[PDB]
RNA sequence: UUGACCUCAAAUCAGGUAGGAGUACCCGCUGAACUUAAGCAUAUCAAUAAGCGGAGGAAAAGAAACCAACCGGGAUUGCCU
RNA sequence: AUUGGCGAGAGACCGAUAGCGAACAAGUACAGUGAUGGAAAGAUGAAAAGAACUUUGAAAAGAGAGUGAAAAAGUACGUGA
RNA sequence: UCGAAUUUGGGUAUAGGGGCGAAAGACUAAUCGAACCAUCUAGUAGCUGGUUCCUGCCGAAGUUUCCCUCAGGAUAGCAGA
RNA sequence: GUGGAGGUCAGUGACGAAGCCUAGACCGUAAGGUCGGGUCGAACGGCCUCUAGUGCAGAUCUUGGUGGUAGUAGCAAAUAUUCAAAUGAGAACUUUGAAGACUGAAGUGGGGAAAGGUUCCACGUCAACAGCAGUUGGACGUGGGUUAGUCGAUCCUAAGAGAUGGGGAAGCUCCGUUUCAAAGGCCUGAUUUUAUGCAGGCCACCAUCGAAAGGGAAUCCGGUUAAGAUUCCGGAACCUGGA
RNA sequence: UAUCUAGCGAAACCACAGCCAAGGGAACGGGCUUGGCAGAAUCAGCGGGGAAAGAAGACCCUGUUGAGCUUGACUCUAGUU
RNA sequence: AAACUUUCAACAACGGAUCUCUUGGUUCUCGCAUCGAUGAAGAACGCAGCGAAAUGCGAUACGUAAUGUGAAUUGCAGAAUUCCGUGAAUCAUCGAAUCUUUGAACGCACAUUGCGCCCCUUGGUAUUCCAGGGGGCAUGCCUGUUUGAGCGUCAUUU
């Protein structure tokens, strides 16, 4: 039981444990729906972006505050500054967060920069007439990288 | 190669399927060439089989011998033909039963629903 | 061969109970031959005709139901349509696809927009 | 609220209140709906309930006596039951093996 | 199959029977009645560590 | 004279045929079928036996129903009939 | 026992009428693996047990 | 006397609905013991097996009476950590 | 998430004492009052062409003949320790 | 022993830590100082038995100390790589 | 060395692969490999490497099979058989006759209950079974047989079981059977289907199951079948309900 | 009955089998050693031997194996106050 | 010397291993959601010319209708210009039906093919009785209808 110079091992298998073994052979097959799911997708909501617009937000705590990321969804104020109301920026593929507050200016420039460059290249297509013949980016997080302040 | 992920390509499956065919999916597996002289006349290579076709023997030890259907026997995947028999010791005459892959029609038995197979699989019927 | 459902079709109630009757009559003198004879196949062709015909009689009878409950609520559980007890249970097209006038306003003043991504 | 839901089958178990005690009893006022009433089949707000997966809520716990007693609540000091005890302790207590052991 | 072996509820006769110890399935005739199982040495019975 | 002798009194019966599951099992004094509990509602079925679930599931018998929902699912739970006359 | 019920009447003309032997016309079909009838049953071999 | 209202009945009233099966997964309740601790009583097994109730193609949870102490994040779920 | 159902595709899997208990009229025969327990049993040949006929024997069957590539394949049937 | 504390049929009631016992721990379906069936369960066992091909090379220990330890372990020693 | 996999020998094979047998050879210290002969009939090897459910003499091992024992023990309770004829291939056993016997009316008889289920009876038949035998059979194969106003069940209640109401219980379900219940089932008259009213009015009743031996409407005689009889037929009755 | 014959026809047991004396040896050998001896195949008895067979000794001991029962052993607990 | 005992070979037996196959299993992946009071799962019993199972079915009973293919099924018999056809088949598909007795089982009951009641209709002189046929009759709960109950309570009426 506790022979020779070895560490203690911890190991938590007293239970019933074989009961419970997830083997993920459906790691390929999953991968494989995903993108079927994305592809049948994108041919459902031709020609949105499959995913909506995410700011650019300042990570907590001290161990990850020196790298920006991205967030839920913008806030209100910052919607409301970018000039467009938060139930049109639903609409129209913006993300929008209810109770994300601005309390940092940068972050505050950079989430509404980030919507002025939004609404100048995206078009939104009329409700009534001939919709124009535009092609569908794909991935809008590859169109709007998230850059280091 | 095998690109259509629906068919299989296990010789279990496949077997099974073959062995447990309706009688309906048995008239197809049951298919017959053409000779040659049928084929310059309907452009059409294999035809399934039916009950009052000319056919010759091209395989086997009945090679060389023509002859008409007697019955097409599904159940047993073959078909029975007239005057290619089996001479028994008790003088009983017992019919051969043939693949109609080694025989070749030679003569069709043409119905309506016969020749509206022929332009089916393009055929000129001449 | 027997009775065809399609020439069957063309009858009324009338004649068409009188043949169910006398099929029937057939039936019964078949009946008292097999116990003479070896074999009669003749039975099964029988047994399906008078199965073709009232087939026949139940199908213009409940048509005639249809014709006499047309157009009206409340049709009779064995003549309306068995699809799942769930699906029956579940909720129609039309009270699935009710909102209220609130979620109604909302749908119509703010659609989902179309919009794409010029690169 | 088990013990109304097996009397009235028929009807969903939407809430209930305390509306009295003594030393033996405590008394309940439980609102039900009748889910293939038309007047909750239509008027949208309150169709949810007759849709094939709330029935017998109170049976499972899908209502506020139900989500308070299995401890259903956002915080810390509900993180054995955060969507079920039960689901979090398979999902602790699998040993995820992938393809590629890691 | 994790049950393959296991669907069987033999029960060992203990010793005092002129048999050997391994567990035998109970009732009676049926010719299964009395043949050893739960071991990787008896016919019917599960193999020396299943594959996982 | 518990063993040979004693079997010649085993002349009773203990259970006869159940109206449910139809096996000789349905006790004649307790009035209840030991193998599907009859005639209470809930059919008596237990995770503990398996192989007892195993021989009185869905399956076992005709489907005399259940068969054609598959193939009813299949083509849409659809009424009417297929229109075209001859070909 | 001769004041019986009809259901036991009735199970015992089911159990008459499997009380025979293999046709000889089922040995003679394609494909058969049929020898002989392994349900049949005796009474002085096997009970009904009702 | 006659009309109500309130409550409680009844009807083979009109229209409906619930049961039971399956139960691999899910939501709860109830709930052990073998085991291990080289004994054994807390502990472990295990908030598991059995039992019971209830659903669906998923279920549950779900838009904070949250996490945090940061330049703060932001429904729920799942995976790597 | 899914060891049930329906359908499909695969396998450095097993190959008839194995693989599901069950490749076969398997939860079947059978056993137990009962809950329950629960087997064994695949392959002639390409095709029955499954041995017409003669003889001995009451018959089974044998010996010839004959079919078949082979009867060192005769349904007690691949090979046959 | 044989006219009743008799015998016996059928119906009925009592079910497992329970029943029933003119009391033997007797009987409770050939099972009784805790029935049978299934599951937890492939429970645990310092104890017994077995542990499947060949050749080459090296090759022991039954002793220190500690342990509810004395049929076993740990540790040091001997031994191989 | 075995099962399988990736390569390769453009490897071997119906002119015979794998298997199996071989007091027949060769190689290896050996594990084993190779060859020849016989059988067989459809796939299988060498080398490099990978993989494992990989090598058996033991586990009172598991499953299946076969021995010695061994043509052995045994087929020794129920007093007991013998002769002829017939059938038949064949008679200790079948059938009939003649004897002799036995059970000796709390019988080895005639009926039945529980139980069994077609065993009853006929015809054909003896591959297996009958502790020997078999022509026989409760066996095998094909058929035929069970007739009820009166016999029973059905109806009633016993000891009891058991719903409802109701009360517990997380529940499966438990209690309770008249309980703290609004518990109906018949009387009537407008005109012989007649008011779905005051009316020639009431027990305050409590579901139901429970006995083929208890209680109980009413059938006897004679004949009849291969097998049915209080059932069929002939005769003679009786009860209930109705008009 | 046993015995013999006709028919039918097992089991227990079985490493291999089967003559002893003495010696030694795990201290009572059928086998080893040294002697005696030893001639096929048997039948019926018989109970000296095979430490004959029938059961992983039931007596005893060990187990950090239980179980039944008991109590002013420990710790709890239904009930009741 | 033979018999017997032992060993080996050949052939024949017993037995069914090895090898070869494989309409089966196991595991993994993918897709879908689909039972039931409009009567489910399950059970019992019947149904084929000759079937005992399995499979299928339900007195319309190895099924009927509708659609598609187009000429079989087959072990034998029988039928088969039903065949240039609204048309075979143990065919497929399946959208209309039937669906015995049951079973959550639902009139009460059930170790009984028991005992009932109501409506319509037919027959026996028939509103009552006996039959035949058809349709019903469970419990809980919701909403509405109708009939009610309660000095619970209000107004009005001599």
């Amino acid at each position: 039981a506790i022979s020779k110079n070895l560490p203690i091992l911890k190991n938590h298998f007293r239970k019933h444990w074989q009961e419970r073994v997830k083997v993920h052979f459906d790691q390929a097959g999953k991968k494989v729906s995903r993108r079927n799911a994305r592809a049948t997708r994108a041919a459902k909501i031709a020609p949105r972006p499959l995913d909506l617009l995410r700011p650019v937000v300042r990570a907590p705590t001290v161990k990850y505050n020196r790298k920006v990321r991205a967030g839920r969804g913008f806030t209100l104020a910052e919607v409301k500054a970018a000039g467009l109301t938060a139930a049109y920026a639903r609409t129209i593929g913006i993300a929008v967060d209810h109770r994300r507050q601005n309390r940092n200016q940068e972050i505050f420039d950079a989430n509404v920069q980030r919507l002025k460059e939004y609404q100048s290249k995206i078009i939104v297509f009329p409700r009534n007439g001939k919709a124009p013949e535009a092609e569908q980016v794909l991935s809008a997080a590859a169109t709007f990288p998230i850059a280091q302040p | 190669a095998k690109q259509s992920l629906d068919v299989s390509s296990d010789r279990r499956k496949a077997r099974k399927a073959y062995f447990t065919a309706p009688s309906s999916q048995r008239r197809v597996l049951l298919s017959a060439p053409l000779s040659k002289e049928l084929r310059a006349q309907y452009g059409i290579k294999a035809l399934p089989i039916r009950r009052d076709d000319e056919v010759l023997v091209v395989r086997g030890s009945k090679k060389g011998q023509e002859g008409k259907i007697s019955s097409v026997y599904r159940l047993k995947f073959a078909v029975q033909v007239d005057k290619v028999t089996k001479e028994k010791v008790n003088g009983a005459s017992v019919p051969i039963n043939l693949h109609p892959s080694k025989l070749v029609i030679t003569k069709l038995h043409l119905d309506k629903d016969r020749k509206a197979l022929i332009q089916r699989k393009g055929g000129k019927l001449e | 061969a027997g009775v065809k459902a399609y020439e069957l079709r063309t009858k009324s109630k009338e004649q068409l109970a009188s043949q169910l009757v006398d099929l029937k009559k057939e039936l019964a003198e078949l009946k008292v031959q097999k116990l003479s004879r070896p074999s009669l196949p003749k039975i099964k062709t029988v047994r399906k005709s008078i199965a073709c015909v009232l087939t026949v009689i139940n199908e213009q009878q409940r048509e005639a139901v249809r014709q006499l409950y047309k157009g009206k609520k409340y049709q009779p559980k064995d003549l309306r349509a068995k699809k799942t007890r769930a699906l029956r249970r579940a909720l129609t097209k039309f009270e699935a696809s009710q909102v209220t006038e609130k979620q109604r306003k909302k749908q119509i003043a703010f659609p989902q927009r179309k919009y794409a991504i010029k690169a | 609220e088990e013990r109304v839901g097996r009397r009235a089958a028929n009807l969903r178990v939407l809430n209930s209140y305390w509306v009295n005690q003594d030393s033996t009893y405590k008394y309940f006022e439980v609102i039900l709906v009748d889910p293939q009433h038309k007047a909750i089949r239509r008027d949208a707000r309150y169709n949810w309930i007759c849709d094939p997966v709330h029935k017998h809520r109170e049976a499972r716990g899908l209502t506020a006596t139900g989500k308070k007693s299995r401890g259903i609540n956002k915080g810390h000091k509900f993180n054995n039951t955060k969507a079920g005890r039960r689901k979090t302790w398979k999902r602790q207590n699998t040993l995820s093996l992938w393809r590629y052991r890691k | 199959s994790e049950k393959a072996g296991h669907q069987t509820s033999a029960e060992s006769w203990g010793t005092g029977r002129a048999v050997a110890r391994i567990p035998r399935v109970g009732g009676g005739g049926t010719g299964r009645s009395g043949q050893g199982a739960f071991g990787n040495m008896c016919r019917g019975g599960r193999m020396f560590a299943p594959t996982k | 004279g518990k063993g040979t002798p004693s079997f010649g009194k085993r002349h009773n019966k203990s259970h006869t045929l159940c109206n449910r599951c139809g096996r000789r099992s349905f006790h004649v004094q307790k009035k209840t079928c030991s193998s599907c509990g009859y005639p209470a509602a809930k059919t008596r079925s237990y995770n503990w036996g398996a192989k007892a679930k195993r021989r009185h599931t869905t399956g076992t018998g005709r489907m005399r129903y259940l068969k054609h929902v598959s193939r009813r699912f299949k083509n849409g739970f659809q009424t009417g009939s297929a229109s075209k006359a001859s070909a | 026992a001769a004041q019986k019920s009809f259901r036991i009447k009735q199970k015992m003309a089911k159990a008459k009428k499997q009380n025979r032997p293999l046709p000889q016309w089922i040995r003679l079909r394609t494909n058969n693996t049929i020898r002989y009838n392994a349900k049949r049953r005796n009474w002085r071999r096997t009970k009904m047990n009702i």
